[PDB]
């Protein structure tokens, strides 16, 4: 045997893990390594927009601390 | 604070298109610059229109369709 | 200007209609109905308008089920028509493909007026408002404001769809 | 009171699925009247901050209107930290 | 040279395609059925080797003619084969399908299936033992791995 | 665009597919070949003919139905109103005249299909 | 006719939706409100027949508020002259309207 | 008016048309009729949405709910046509006069 | 570098399918007391290539009575839909992040058995015929109650995004709270991919393969992929709303194996179902689903709606 099926079930299994972390890879790689912000609503779309206009950059992931306000 | 910002930054553009329409309309006979299309006198809130108007198509992409095509 | 993608969409709308309205053998009315509502569905998703949308999306396509098992039923014929198969049908869909064309090059080129005023072009992304909004979704509050305010329209609507449970039955009786 | 027991019996006996959905849709008819939980839950509705609460001009004559967030008056949220 | 060494993997790539998945169509006609379905049996189990069986004829890759053909039934056998979409193979089993067999003078018996189609395989026997018929589709097997389409292309 | 751009490739992967295989292959189409599938006769009649419909009743019943849930759905969002019970009413009213409808149905024979 | 039993009986039965600046869910404003506000309180009490002559300024700023056909004209006229005079050559469009302007949070 | 509103009149216009003609079935004509009610649900929704009109956003919905009704009616008496005729056909109406 | 996301999630959905042929095949095996596929490969690994292969080399066929447009058009519709309701999906970071993503989900399966009617229509057959119409009573049978349990299940999540989902069942799984349901949803998704005991629309032993038994090579294996494809995802759907895994922020890899190893078992409980029970009849199907799940969930959400006001626990994100 009954084990000799779980040889198939296990690459099956690593197809189903392949889409999952890659997407969050992706994700990371394309937002600073900080998890791809979300904006369900209007408020959080503004929010990344003020922060793509401020960082000089034109990129929304690029924060600015305390040391950018003298 | 952001509605401050959000005042400041819809009058600054509005003051450049006016610049801008101050400097193109220059030649036309019957023109008049500025000039509002209401007849009451109070502030009327711009219609994107006015704003991206004479800027380029990211940036009216952005303004227009940026919320909803964000997935 | 921009992208026209709001101009495309209604574009394959009219094609749509135009499709499913010179009646060809109603499987492919039902086909072009299923296009124009799919079309129509992102059209109101460009405005914001996601529950609508996807609700008359779902609409149509559980009512268009039921209309294709309906034609398979009572309104099939041994050669079933398509838009190329007959003279009228094909008469039909150039008359109105050409007539849309003519309408759009119309408008772009002038601001003509057909029937209502006169045409402005220069893409439907100005008209959108720069106002902003808040945690909510103006679409969602408006909508399910239905059960708080709508009061009357809840309850004329469910006798309504009472009422016609009851008449359907009532014709399909027989007798 | 006799009859309604011998009918529910088979009923139960037959069609049991119609019993319990029957029971189901009694049970959430009637008991939503009788808990005390639902003003609670109408307050915490209103308790939600959606919009911006606009300042109100002082003409001198609001005892009850706080002059700043922490001041004592005004609505009071403890009774939610509880819950 | 080169095109000669990639014909060749890729006819032998695509000849292992086709012979380790054959799809028998659900078709059988006499006693020789009963062998076939033991074949299916779990002590021989020929859902081990790729062939697996498939009803419709156009998703069937061979056709095993098992029981006896008769005159009212020919017409039926070519057209099912003739839906088959190529490539496509037959296997004749038992005597019946053969040449007759036991009914060869028989005035309603097609003297063997090969008079309607072409026949790759004979399998003999009144009926095959599910042995005799798992051997046969082995030889199948063997001979699609020996054939040579795309080598011939290339030579023309 | 990043949906259009998934439905534009899923689309072209697909047809993409179909292309393969209906190049690759070699294509040998005859006349027998092509014919309608009858298990292992010519059919008598056409497929192009009227085929009844035992549960038409049921189909118009579930277009009547299918209005419900798009009435329904709704209620997550109707959950957050300030006068919850106006809601809960109106939304248990609505139910039970769904409930009222299909039981009407039920009783008089309307779920049984055509003999 | 128009057997009006809402106004007798005081129910608002369907009142509520008739105009966009009636109370709506979490007090959100119509694009048009302050124009709707104003032909409405112009038009309250004189009758139908005063409202189309002396209430005429509050309706076509209304009217032009909800489909803003002038301001499109305007626009169009605009964008018109100044594409005729980059094809002429003598714009030169300013940094800030092509891209290269400096961005204010 | 923009592109938009023009093109959703256009294809209600064309629906309206199309009902109208009445080819040689009466499947065709009850979809045109729920194609009028796409068209008409279209723009509503975009009025609607343009103008910020918070609580007329369930006014569609409400127009959806009753296009089912209709439909549902059509059918009903397309399935006793059906019955009388064997044959959808608009031709077999023709027992009453003018 | 969103196309590299695509392909990440297109092509791993398609080998998972073609493995999953091979695990179906050897689960069926041994539980009907034989071995299953074990020779092309190593256990067996290689033989959905050997059938991919063979199926895409082979001469595809249509019929001379079809009608050729939709003929080759619903494959296409059938195998773009499988893959394109992968995306809202979230593991646990979802690929495209709707805001509805639960309708969008209803409105493209209503959209997919589309595929199935018209293959059966143009395939101009009576067979295809009658499997089309097995279709149309199934989606009939089964749809109204799909909806109402989609509803009422997430009446406690507040909101019809995928995503909150995951912090919806931080805590306890959902299927603690509303199991009934769940029971009823597990028996309509079985309804919904068309399996057994309800793929009708098939019927092997009665209509000889059904509404695609016309098509012949590369259509034929579109479908199947098809197939399943949306089995595997519709039980990945089950297994986000009713069995939620814990998320960490800073390492998406525990929930990404907790949701694939969840999605398993439920796929290999699919054919136990296969392999377990005969099949319905189409209106035996239909009678259930009207008689005896309509009442109940009707019944449920009426509960489902009372219960969180009665216990003043409604959810947030209005
Ligand atoms: C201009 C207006 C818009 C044009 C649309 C496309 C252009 C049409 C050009 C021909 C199309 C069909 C080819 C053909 O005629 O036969 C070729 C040829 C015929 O040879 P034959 O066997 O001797 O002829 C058999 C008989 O004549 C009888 O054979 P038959 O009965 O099969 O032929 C009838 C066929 C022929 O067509 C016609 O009769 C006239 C053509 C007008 C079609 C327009 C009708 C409007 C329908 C609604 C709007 C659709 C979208 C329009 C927008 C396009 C812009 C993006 O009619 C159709 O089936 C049209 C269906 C196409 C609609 C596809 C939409 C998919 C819907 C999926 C759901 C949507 C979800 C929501 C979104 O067959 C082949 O070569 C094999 C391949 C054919 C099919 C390939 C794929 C399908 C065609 C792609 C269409 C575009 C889809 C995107
Ligand atoms: C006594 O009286 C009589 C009878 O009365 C009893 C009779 O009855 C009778 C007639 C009966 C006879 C004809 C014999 C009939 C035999 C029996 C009745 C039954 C025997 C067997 C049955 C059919 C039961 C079978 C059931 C089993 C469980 C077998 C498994 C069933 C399968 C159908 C399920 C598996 C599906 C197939 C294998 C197809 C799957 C393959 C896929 C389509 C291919 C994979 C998909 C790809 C396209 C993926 C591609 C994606 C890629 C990316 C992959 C990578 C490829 C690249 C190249 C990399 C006679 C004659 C008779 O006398
Ligand atoms: C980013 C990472 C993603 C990972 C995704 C999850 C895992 C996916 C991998 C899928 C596993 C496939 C099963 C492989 C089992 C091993 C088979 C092997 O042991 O057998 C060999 C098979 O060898 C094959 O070459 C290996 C093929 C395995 C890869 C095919 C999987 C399909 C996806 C990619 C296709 C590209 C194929 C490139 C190689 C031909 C023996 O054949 P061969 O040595 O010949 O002997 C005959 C020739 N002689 C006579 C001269 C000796
Ligand atoms: C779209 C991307 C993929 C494209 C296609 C690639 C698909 C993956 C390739 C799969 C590799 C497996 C093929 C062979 C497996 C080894 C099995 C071995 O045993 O086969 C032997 C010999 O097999 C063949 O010699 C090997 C064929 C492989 C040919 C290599 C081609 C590489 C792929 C190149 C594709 C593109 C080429 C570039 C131009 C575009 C004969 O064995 P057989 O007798 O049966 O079985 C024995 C039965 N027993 C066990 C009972 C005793
Ligand atoms: C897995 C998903 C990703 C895959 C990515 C790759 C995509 C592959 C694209 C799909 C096509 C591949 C199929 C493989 C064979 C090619 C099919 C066709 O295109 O070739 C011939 C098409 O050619 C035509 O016969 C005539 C061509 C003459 C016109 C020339 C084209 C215009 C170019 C101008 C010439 C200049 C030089 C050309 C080279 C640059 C077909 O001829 P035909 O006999 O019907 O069909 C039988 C094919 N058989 C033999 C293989 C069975
Ligand atoms: C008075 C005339 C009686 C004879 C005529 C009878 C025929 C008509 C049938 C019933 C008339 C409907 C009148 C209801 C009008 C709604 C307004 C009022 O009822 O208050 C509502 C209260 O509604 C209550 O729930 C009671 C209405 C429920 C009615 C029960 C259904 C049965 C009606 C019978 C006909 C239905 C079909 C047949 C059923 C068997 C809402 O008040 P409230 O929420 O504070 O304010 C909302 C505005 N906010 C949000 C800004 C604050
Ligand atoms: C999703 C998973 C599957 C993906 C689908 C695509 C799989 C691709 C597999 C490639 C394997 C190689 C296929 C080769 C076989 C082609 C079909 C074939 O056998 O045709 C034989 C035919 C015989 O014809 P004749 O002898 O001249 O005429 C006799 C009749 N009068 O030979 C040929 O002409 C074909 C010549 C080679 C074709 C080119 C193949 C090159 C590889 C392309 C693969 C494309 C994949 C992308
Ligand atoms: C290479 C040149 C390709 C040309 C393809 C044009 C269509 C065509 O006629 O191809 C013919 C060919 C058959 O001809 P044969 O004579 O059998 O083969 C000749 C070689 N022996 O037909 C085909 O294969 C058609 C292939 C499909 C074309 C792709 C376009 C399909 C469009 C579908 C759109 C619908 C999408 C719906 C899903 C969207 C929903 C969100
Ligand atoms: C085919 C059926 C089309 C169905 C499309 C559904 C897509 C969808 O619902 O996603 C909505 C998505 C997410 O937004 P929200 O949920 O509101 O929240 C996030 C934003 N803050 O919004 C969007 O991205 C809208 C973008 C445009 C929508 C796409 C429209 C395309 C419709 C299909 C047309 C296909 C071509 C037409 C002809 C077909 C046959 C040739
Ligand atoms: C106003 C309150 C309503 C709220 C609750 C209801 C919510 C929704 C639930 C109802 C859904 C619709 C139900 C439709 C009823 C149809 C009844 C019917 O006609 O079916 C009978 C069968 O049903 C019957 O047997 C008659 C009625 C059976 C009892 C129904 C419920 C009676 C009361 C039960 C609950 C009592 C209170 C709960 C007590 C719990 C125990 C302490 C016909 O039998 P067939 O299956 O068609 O054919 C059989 C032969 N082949
Ligand atoms: C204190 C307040 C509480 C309020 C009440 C809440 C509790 C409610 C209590 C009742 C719950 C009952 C739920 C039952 C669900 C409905 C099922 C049903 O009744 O239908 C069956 C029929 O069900 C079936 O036959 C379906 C067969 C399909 C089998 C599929 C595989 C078997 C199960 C696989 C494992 C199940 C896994 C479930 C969860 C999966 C993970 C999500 C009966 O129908 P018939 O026997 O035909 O009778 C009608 C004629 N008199
Ligand atoms: S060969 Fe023998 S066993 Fe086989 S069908 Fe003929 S008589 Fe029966």
């Amino acid at each position: 045997m009954w084990f000799e099926i779980l040889p198939g079930i296990a690459v099956m299994a690593a197809c189903l893990f392949i889409p999952g972390m890659a997407t969050a890879h992706i994700h990371k790689f394309t937002n600073g390594g900080k998890e791809k912000r979300v904006a369900h609503f209007s408020y959080q779309w503004n929010l990344m927009e003020r922060d793509r206009r401020i960082s000089g950059v034109n990129r929304y992931h690029v924060t600015k601390g305390l040391e950018n306000i003298d | 604070l952001f509605q401050a910002e959000k005042d400041r930054r819809v009058l600054q553009m509005l003051r450049e298109n006016l610049e801008e329409e101050a400097i193109i309309m220059k030649d036309v006979p019957d023109w008049k610059v500025g000039e509002s299309v209401f007849h009451t006198t109070r502030w009327v809130t711009p219609m994107m229109g006015e704003l991206y108007g004479l800027r380029t198509n990211e940036e009216i992409l952005s303004a227009t369709y940026g919320f909803i095509w964000y997935t | 200007m921009t992208m026209y993608i709001a101009f495309i969409l209604s574009t394959i709308f009219v094609i749509g209609f135009v499709g499913f309205s010179s009646k060809p053998s109603p499987i492919y009315g039902g086909l072009g109905l299923i296009v124009s509502g799919g079309v129509g569905c992102g059209i109101v998703l460009n405005f914001g308008g996601s529950f609508l949308g996807l609700m008359v999306f779902l609409i149509y396509l559980g009512g268009m089920l039921v209309v294709f098992g309906y034609t398979t039923a009572m309104a099939t014929e041994m050669y079933p028509e398509v838009w190329v198969s007959n003279k009228t049908v094909f008469g039909a869909f150039v008359s109105g493909l050409m007539m849309e064309f003519c309408m759009v090059y119309y408008a772009l080129k002038e601001e003509e007026v057909e029937i209502i005023f006169k045409f402005n072009g220069l893409g439907d992304w100005v008209i959108y408002d720069t106002g902003d909004s808040g945690f909510f979704s103006e679409e969602a509050m408006g909508i399910a404001a239905l059960y708080s305010y709508g009061t009357w329209l809840v309850i004329v609507t469910g006798w309504s769809l009472l009422i016609g449970v009851v008449v359907i039955m009532e014709i399909t009786r027989g007798n | 009171a006799g009859r309604i027991a011998s009918f529910l019996k088979n009923a139960w006996a037959k069609e049991p699925v119609l019993v319990a959905s029957f029971a189901i849709g009694g049970l959430a008819i009637i008991l939503p009247s009788l808990s005390p939980y639902t003003n609670y839950a109408i307050r915490i509705n209103r308790a939600t901050p959606y919009n911006y609460p606009v300042p109100l001009r002082d003409d001198g004559n609001m005892p009850d209107v706080p002059s700043h967030p922490q001041d004592p008056q005004g609505p009071s949220l403890e009774w939610l930290k509880n819950l | 040279s080169r095109g000669e060494y990639v014909v060749a993997k890729l006819d032998d790539l695509v000849n292992w395609a086709r012979r380790s998945s054959l799809w028998p169509m659900t078709f059988g006609l006499a006693c020789c059925a009963v062998e076939m379905m033991h074949m299916a049996a779990p002590r021989y189990d020929m859902d081990r080797f790729g062939v697996v069986f498939r009803a419709s004829p156009r998703q069937s890759d061979v056709m095993i003619v098992a029981g006896t053909l008769t005159n009212k039934m020919a017409p039926a056998l070519r057209k099912v084969y003739d839906q088959m979409p190529e490539p496509r193979y037959v296997v004749s089993m038992g005597s019946c399908a053969n040449g007759g067999g036991y009914y060869h003078y028989s005035y309603s018996v097609v003297r063997g299936c090969d008079r309607i189609v072409p026949v790759d395989i004979y399998v003999p026997g009144c009926p095959p033992t599910a042995e005799a018929l798992l051997y046969g589709i082995l030889q199948l097997q063997r001979k699609i791995k020996r054939e040579k389409r795309l080598r011939i292309w290339y030579r023309r | 665009m990043n949906i259009m751009l998934t439905l534009l490739t899923n689309v072209t992967l697909a047809s993409l597919l179909v292309l393969i295989a209906f190049w690759l292959p070699q294509l040998n189409a005859y006349s027998e070949k092509t014919s309608p599938y009858e298990c292992g006769f010519d059919p008598m009649g056409s497929a192009r003919l009227p085929f009844s419909m035992k549960f038409f009743l049921v189909a118009i019943t579930f277009l009547l139905f299918d209005l419900e849930i798009a009435l329904l759905l709704p209620l997550p969002w109707a959950s957050q109103t300030n006068n919850l019970k106006t809601m809960l009413t109106m939304a248990l009213f609505l139910l039970i005249l769904l409930a009222a409808s299909l039981a009407y149905e039920w009783t008089q024979k309307g779920l049984e299909w055509a003999e | 006719p128009f057997f009006d039993v809402q106004k007798r009986l005081g129910l608002d039965l369907d009142r509520w939706m008739t105009i966009q600046s009636a109370e709506q869910p979490h007090k959100i404003p119509g694009r048009c409100h302050a124009f709707e506000k104003e032909w409405i309180e112009c038009a309250h009490g004189i009758g139908g027949i005063r409202a189309e002559k002396e209430c005429k300024i509050e309706f076509d700023d209304f009217v032009e508020c909800l489909l803003r056909q002038k301001t499109m004209k305007r626009l169009s006229a605009i964008k018109r002259q100044r594409d005729k005079l980059i094809k002429e050559g003598k714009y030169t469009p300013p940094p800030h309207h092509l891209g290269k302007e400096d961005p204010r949070p | 008016m923009p592109l938009v509103y023009m093109n959703i009149i256009m294809a209600f216009a064309i629906a309206l048309a199309g009902l109208l003609m009445y080819r040689s079935h009466l499947m065709s004509s009850l979809l045109c009729l729920e194609g009028m009610m796409l068209s008409l649900f279209i723009m509503s929704t975009l009025i609607i949405l343009n103008t910020h009109f918070t609580l007329a956003n369930m006014m569609p919905i409400i127009l959806l709910v009753f296009a089912a009704c209709e439909a549902a009616l059509g059918l009903s008496l397309l399935v006793m046509v059906s019955n009388t005729y064997g044959t959808d056909y608009v031709q077999n109406l023709n027992l009453l006069q003018c | 570098m969103f196309m590299i996301n695509i392909l990440s999630l297109i092509i791993p959905i398609l080998l998972a399918v073609a493995f999953l042929t091979l695990v179906e095949r050897k689960v069926l095996g041994y539980m009907q007391l034989r071995k299953g596929p074990n020779v092309v490969g190593p256990y067996g690994l290689l033989q959905p290539i050997a059938d991919a292969l063979k199926l895409f080399t082979k001469e595809p066929l249509r019929p001379a009575t079809s009608s050729i447009s939709m003929f080759i058009i619903a494959p296409i519709l059938a195998l773009s839909l499988a893959l394109t309701m992968w995306v809202p999906l979230p593991m646990p970071y979802p690929l495209i992040n709707m805001n509805l993503g639960v309708l969008f989900m209803l409105a493209m399966s209503s959209l997919a058995v589309y595929s199935i009617l018209w293959s059966g229509w143009a395939s101009n057959s009576k067979y295809a015929l009658i499997g089309a119409l097995r279709a149309v009573a199934q989606t009939i049978s089964y749809e109204v109650t799909l909806a109402i349990i989609l509803l009422s299940v997430l009446l406690m999540n507040g909101s019809y995004t995928l995503s909150t989902l995951i912090t919806t069942q931080e805590h306890i799984w959902m299927i603690f709270t509303s199991w009934p349901l769940a029971m009823m949803w597990f028996i309509s998704t079985l309804a919904e991919t068309n399996r057994a005991p309800f793929d009708l629309t098939e019927g092997e032993s009665e209509l000889v393969s059904g509404f695609n038994v016309e098509y012949a090579a590369g259509p034929f294996a579109m479908f199947f992929m098809a197939e399943y494809a949306n089995i595997i995802m519709m039980n990945a759907f089950t297994a986000i709303l009713f069995l939620g895994a814990s998320h960490d922020p800073h390492t998406p890899e525990l929930y990404t194996i907790n949701f694939v190893l969840k999605t398993l078992a439920l796929t290999i409980t699919f054919l136990w179902i296969r392999a377990s029970y005969p099949r319905f009849r189409y209106d035996q199907l239909m009678h259930l689903l009207w008689k005896s799940f309509l009442p109940l969930t009707l019944a449920l959400c009426m509960w489902h709606i009372s219960l969180p006001i009665m216990t003043a626990s409604i959810p947030p994100q209005s």
